[PDB]
């Protein structure tokens, strides 16, 4: 997250970090249930030297404030036992980019771990709306990660003016938040996380899953994040959620 | 094969994934750390120093 702030402890008990094997934090996912959890897609995918679609390979940390500090009390430890991509993802277009993770055993709801809200699928997220993205990753484009989670007010962007500032590649799986004016963004190490919003009865809700971007925080280039309503019958449909 | 593997410079990408990966500097004849988005990456790009090592020690 490029210009945000240090979150409180217990903000954002649902904000989860996934490390693969050897290499530490790789993306954020949140939880939705004891046993299920949203991510990004693009974060699971194969490649030439590693199986990240194994979800033997993973490890998933909850209640997690400072990644310096992952045996803090309440931090809870899960392994995975599924990675669920959606099997319209394109790797090439970053189109339904989403994917549902089984944990190996179930979260312990605490004051520090606790799911949130899924919108249902009708529901709209209204342009201009402040909400917030959460997440340990850069704090500039190509510089480095933040040891205590970060945390981003930000605003939804007009589905016609997020088309027009990144043509031929915004699809209507799609939304952009952010600033027109830019300066705060999520970034590398950001993708997979919520966006949170806060709704009617001052419940937070998720507004979609980090995906990607053309830098972070530039001018008339905001973040583009995957829908979450248009999912909800997909993700009930596998996690019974 | 050299061109694109040892002397491409490194693409991080639009994904926002936080992929640690080494790729050679044929300016200072080193593996050096950058992180990856995760998407549409180049051929200088490799998951362990050793094997970017391997792959382009001495390219000029
Ligand atoms: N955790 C309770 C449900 C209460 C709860 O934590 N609900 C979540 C998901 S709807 C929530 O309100 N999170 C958003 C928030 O705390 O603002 C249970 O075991 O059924």
């Amino acid at each position: 997250v490029v210009g945000g702030t240090d979150a409180d402890e217990g903000e954002w008990p649902w904000q989860v970090s996934l490390h693969a094997l050897g290499q530490g934090h790789i993306c954020g996912a949140s939880l939705i249930s004891p046993n299920w959890l949203v991510s990004a897609a693009h974060c699971y995918i194969d490649d030439r030297g590693f199986r990240y679609s194994d979800p033997t390979q993973w490890t998933a940390f909850l209640g997690l404030h400072d990644q310096s500090q992952r045996s803090a009390p309440g931090v809870q430890e899960r392994r995975l036992k599924r990675i669920i991509s959606h099997p319209f993802f394109n790797d090439f277009t970053f189109d339904y980019d989403i994917a549902l993770l089984e944990l190996e055993k179930p979260a312990e709801y605490s004051s520090m771990v606790r799911p949130i809200c899924l919108p249902d699928a009708s529901h709209v997220f209204p342009a201009g709306k402040a909400i917030w993205v959460t997440g340990w990753g850069h704090t500039q484009y190509g510089g480095t990660g933040a040891l205590i989670l970060q945390k981003g007010e930000i605003r939804v962007i007009q589905q016609t003016t997020c088309e027009n500032l990144l043509p031929q590649q915004i699809t209507p799986r799609m939304m952009c938040v952010g600033f027109l004016s830019g300066g705060v963004d999520s970034c590398q190490g950001d993708s997979g996380g919520p966006l949170s919003s806060v709704e009617a009865d001052g419940r937070i809700f998720q507004a979609g899953v980090v995906s990607w971007g053309d830098g972070c925080a530039q001018r008339n280039k905001p973040g583009v994040y995957t829908r979450l309503p248009l999912f909800r019958d997909w993700i009930k449909e596998n996690t019974g959620v | 094969q050299t061109e694109d593997y040892c002397l491409a410079s490194n693409k991080v990408g639009r994904c926002r994934g936080s992929f640690p990966r080494w790729y050679y500097d044929p300016t200072e004849q080193i593996c050096k750390s950058f992180v990856y988005g995760g998407c549409l990456g180049n051929k200088n790009n490799y998951l362990r120093e050793e094997e970017c090592i391997l792959a382009c020690r001495g390219v000029q």
